[PDB]
């Protein structure tokens, strides 16, 4: 409750701009053709530029297990993207744990390595009966995929894949393997290696549906288009209206705040999006045929001049003309900023308690008000050279003793 | 040159931990005890700037001065350290010498005045400049106690400043003596003899005319001292640049930004991501009061180095080896970097 | 700031080591406290480091004492502004919390006079002797030529005490009469 | 004391990046080697 | 390291130790001049 005298540094709803394309319904059509694919014959549909309905995925399927890493299910569902990467294929349930990532099991080895380089979820899902997707027969999956070679064909080498890539034993059996641990033998060509590869395969039994897993990725910067949840256009959809103000803004899969300001054509025009050295947005290229500066929301600073004797304060908003101040007693602008809560009374000291930086003070003029003083430069004693044949001089005639502590 | 202060920066704890963001805000109030101590602990280091820039200013005032020509005091030249006149001293304050040394160095406008506005309509990109980044990142650059209007007034006193003689005891005689006389005491100290062709007038100011003159051509970065002076501009700005540059650390988060945090995870990890945020910028800005002290007090124990040299060899002639340049010392003058 | 940096989370559940114990499991407890003894390490090689600062700092400002001891209090200074405010007379030390606290007695002047003061007085004679003033100002009686001291005005006749013999110059006065008696024959 | 920072394992399970190469998933290992980047960079900071 | 009794030792004989200024040229001889005739040489010195 008390503070001593002195200038202390102390301490409007931001709305969202939304500027998304036209585009067309994302297809899923592939997905629901054809006898589901197994877990080394993974099928892969790549989204950009296009909207999906949640509504319809949320009817057509029943998700059993949805491990996220690096974003979750609801992000996905509620932000605009730039790319969307689904790999699906016919997954048992009762196998949910070895596609788990650590997993000592097969399926990472032969049949389906994830990758962690972007955000991905992992869902496993199974069908409703309803829903129209051709069951495969019993499940399969790649137990042993090796290169033979030697004189003698002696040493085996195994065949490990990468991460969201296919496995080399793939083409033995695409649609399944009709006996539990059936083997395959091929011939390496010479441009290929060359040898004797094997491989094994392992027929799980059918479920009474359908289950399926899927990984889908996300990817923001790679492109200028967007893969969106219908929805409204609304009124967010422009920002002409709105220069000047501090927006949360969602961009054909950028999102970020911002302040839009109107500037010069700088860049690519393809590209949409000027950045500068740090990968800030600085630039945006608008459908309306403008181009506009993003600059970060800044805000005013203020400190309080206080004077704890006569429980005197005024507001000092550094480095801001009193014009902004009005717009967003009386102001008045001093050499350090606007001040509100000071009155110039033409006033000049020689020192005192509180300076505001620049020769400025500020006194509590007796008889209950601040007052804006100048600081005034106190002119040494200019000794008056008369006119001679030798130099006058001063001498004193009276002294003190002053201590100087230390 | 000799530094005698840092440029004064403060900090507002809840804008350059949570950029204006309602939902890091709530979690900052747990904190907030950790804030209130770098607030208190940054208005300290500039309020003991305050005191030591004013205690500089009273060890170097001059009690009595006499008045000098525009050049050609006597023979000798003292216009490059006089403010310009055409008819009296107008247009400014500074004399020549400070606008040739201002001049040579960059230095970053602070603009004290309308430093909002300008960074508000100009710079398109400039406005993460270190001047313009500060309504940004919630810092903010504080003034200096005097202007250097005043500040110039203080050295231009020690142009004309007396003192008692030259072969008088004490402190406490002023004599009008004319800068030429002057100067020829302060050449017969150190063994001249005054019998030396009337101590070869012309020849004597021709040589202090001519070294003097060629002074301008010391500011370059080869310049020992001037090097300094541009050292002096670079760490303050890279005091500003670290403050800036980390506030795009992750520190183990997924980003920096805390509007992708918001806009990629859940609301019950998003709380976990923030935090390592908050954790995160107020150990770094730990490191800047730690950092700014230090710097406070160096500044602080130069400036009695500054005020020792004004008194020992510029108000008066000094008899020390080195302490006051090379060769026997005979005057010295002082002006604002 | 030792004292408070102990109620730092750290980004734990809490700062107390109680509290993490009373509501975690013995596999996540360890996680928890790790988080508290890798911070806590971190604060206290801030204070360690920062501790080395201030210390050298003092070492030095010691020198700096007991060079001011030796000069202002041991003996007169002829610095300027070193030892106090005006010309230094005697100054006097005394123990004050972690250091020395000195007392700088100087001479100031309250009152001035203006005088003319030449600046030394030639013999009219060939070969002359020039007299120069010594520790003080040879002042007109305002001819008489007087002396006086630098810091007190009081003019005094001119003897050889208060004289010294320099180089003529034609910035000295001449004397044709009312010799000093050092500068007689 | 530039040295002995090496030794740290801020949290992670092994200072040595080999442990943590030789005793973790690819998901995880990514987690744990940036402790020791945020980390060993801050110490770094301290140095200069 | 030292008591507030041992510390204001040095300083007390500090006041005293006029008769170790000794004035001449040099430091090492001692003169057991009172100090009201040291402060007249101190005043004579500076001009009075
Ligand atoms: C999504 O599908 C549902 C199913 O009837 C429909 O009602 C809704 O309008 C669709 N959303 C669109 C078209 O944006
Ligand atoms: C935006 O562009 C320029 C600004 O430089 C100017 O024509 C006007 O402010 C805007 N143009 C339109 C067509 O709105
Ligand atoms: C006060 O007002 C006078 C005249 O109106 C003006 O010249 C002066 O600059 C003002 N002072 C300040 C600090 O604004
Ligand atoms: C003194 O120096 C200035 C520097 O330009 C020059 O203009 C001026 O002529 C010089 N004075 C004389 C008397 O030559």
């Amino acid at each position: 409750f008390e503070v001593d005298t002195g200038v202390y540094s102390v301490s409007s709803a931001i709305g969202t701009f939304i500027e998304q394309p036209n585009a067309t319904e994302c297809d899923f059509s592939p997905m629901f053709k054809g006898v589901a694919p197994q877990v080394y014959n993974f099928k892969r549909l790549v989204f950009s530029n296009c909207n999906y309905n949640l509504t319809k995925l949320l009817s057509l399927f029943a998700v059993d297990e949805f491990s996220c890493n690096g974003i979750s299910p609801d992000a996905i569902a509620r932000g605009c993207y730039s790319t969307l990467t689904v790999d699906y294929f016919a997954y048992p349930l009762s196998m949910k744990s070895y596609i788990r990532p650590g997993s000592a099991g097969n399926i990472p080895l032969y049949n389906y390595k994830q990758s962690f380089a972007h955000p991905t979820c992992r869902v496993l899902a199974s069908v409703p009966p309803n829903v129209t997707i051709t069951k495969p027969e019993a499940y399969g999956y790649i137990s042993k995929c090796s290169r033979l070679t030697g004189d003698y064909q002696h040493i085996e080498t195994p065949l490990y894949i990468n991460p969201g890539e296919y496995s080399i034993c793939r083409d033995f059996a695409p649609l399944g393997f009709s006996e539990d641990g059936q083997v395959f033998k091929r011939t390496l060509t010479q441009f290929e290696g060359g040898g004797l590869l094997i491989g094994v395969g392992t027929r799980v039994p059918m479920t009474a549906n359908l289950e399926m897993g899927f990984v889908i990725s996300v990817q923001y910067g790679a492109g200028t288009d967007s893969v969106c949840p219908m929805l409204d256009l609304g009124e967010s959809s422009t920002i002409t209206n709105r220069l000047g103000k501090c927006v949360d803004y969602s961009l054909y899969g950028v999102t970020g705040r911002g302040v839009f300001q109107n500037c010069t054509a700088v860049g690519v025009k393809q590209q949409r999006f000027v950045y500068d050295s740090f990968d800030n947005l600085v630039g945006y290229y608008s459908d309306d045929g403008n181009y506009y500066c993003v600059r970060p929301c800044v805000s005013v600073p203020v400190s309080v001049i206080y004077d704890k004797s006569t429980n005197l304060h005024a507001t000092l908003f550094g480095s801001v003309a009193c014009e902004h101040v009005t717009t967003m007693n009386a102001p008045l602008q001093t050499a350090v900023g606007c001040v509100i809560g000071l009155s110039n009374n033409s006033l000049v000291v020689s020192e005192c308690k509180l300076p505001l930086g620049q020769s400025l003070c500020a006194v509590p003029s007796v008889s209950s008000q601040f007052q804006l003083a100048v600081l005034n430069y106190t002119s040494p004693i200019v000794l008056t050279p008369i006119n001679s044949s030798g130099f006058t001089a001063a001498i004193p005639t009276n002294f003190s003793f002053s201590v100087t502590q230390e | 040159y000799i530094e005698t202060s840092i440029q004064k920066v403060t900090v507002d704890c809840k804008q350059y931990v949570c950029n204006g963001f309602t939902r890091c805000e709530k979690l900052l109030v747990e904190y907030g005890q950790f804030c209130s101590k770098i607030n208190q602990a940054l208005h300290g280091a500039n309020l003991r700037q305050d005191e030591s820039v004013y205690s500089l200013y009273s060890n170097i005032k001059t009690t009595s001065t006499q008045t000098l020509e525009y050049g050609l005091n006597g023979d000798f030249n003292l216009t490059l350290l006089q403010v310009p006149q055409i008819g009296g001293s107008p247009s400014g304050y500074r004399s020549a010498i400070e606008d040739l040394l201002f001049d040579k160095v960059t230095i970053a406008d602070p603009g004290y005045m309308q430093g909002y506005d300008d960074c508000m309509k100009q710079g398109p990109q400039s406005a993460r400049d270190l001047i313009c980044a500060q309504y940004v990142s919630g810092y903010k650059v504080l003034p200096p106690l005097y202007d250097p209007n005043m500040e110039a007034a203080y050295t231009s006193s020690l142009l004309g400043s007396i003192a008692g003689a030259g072969w008088t005891a004490g402190l406490s005689s002023f004599a009008a003596i004319p800068f030429a006389q002057s100067m020829f005491y302060r050449l017969n100290g150190v063994g001249i003899t005054q019998q030396v062709l009337s101590e070869n007038q012309k020849l004597i100011a021709n040589k202090f005319n001519q070294a003097l003159g060629a002074m301008q051509t010391g500011f370059t970065t080869s310049n020992q001292a001037f090097s300094k002076v541009q050292d002096a501009v670079n760490a303050n700005a890279q005091a500003l640049s670290k403050l800036a540059s980390e506030l795009s650390n992750t520190f183990g988060a997924i980003s920096s930004s805390i509007s992708d945090i918001l806009a990629r995870l859940d609301t019950a990890e998003q709380d976990a991501q923030i935090d390592r945020l908050i954790n995160g910028r107020l150990t770094s800005l730990n490191a800047f009061v730690s950092q700014q002290l230090v710097r406070s007090e160096t500044a602080a124990r130069s400036a009695q180095l500054a005020s020792d040299k004004v008194n020992e060899c510029v108000k008066s002639q000094s008899k020390r080896n080195g302490f006051c340049g090379s060769g026997t010392h005979i005057v010295s003058f002082v002006v604002n970097a | 700031k030792l004292a408070s940096e102990l109620s730092n989370t750290f980004g734990a559940i809490s700062s107390s080591i109680s509290d993490i114990l009373a509501r975690l499991d013995t596999a996540e407890q360890d996680a928890q406290i790790d988080r508290l003894i890798n911070g806590r390490l971190t604060s206290l090689n801030a204070f360690v480091s920062q501790q080395l600062v201030r210390s050298e700092t003092a070492a030095r400002s010691a020198q700096l004492a007991s060079d001011k001891v030796n000069e202002c209090v041991k003996s007169q200074s002829k610095r300027n502004g070193f030892c106090g405010s005006g010309t230094h007379i005697v100054s006097f030390v005394v123990n004050a919390p972690n250091g020395f606290y000195f007392f700088h007695v100087g001479y100031v002047p309250t009152n001035y006079t203006n005088v003319t003061a030449a600046y030394g007085l030639c013999n009219n004679n060939n070969p002359p002797l020039c007299i120069a003033p010594i520790d003080g100002y040879f002042i007109t009686n305002q001819t008489e030529w007087y002396y006086t001291g630098s810091s007190f005005f009081k003019p005094e006749p001119i003897t050889q005490a208060n004289s010294r013999y320099v180089s003529s110059d034609v910035k000295f006065e001449k004397l044709e009469n009312n010799l000093p008696p050092p500068l007689l024959e």
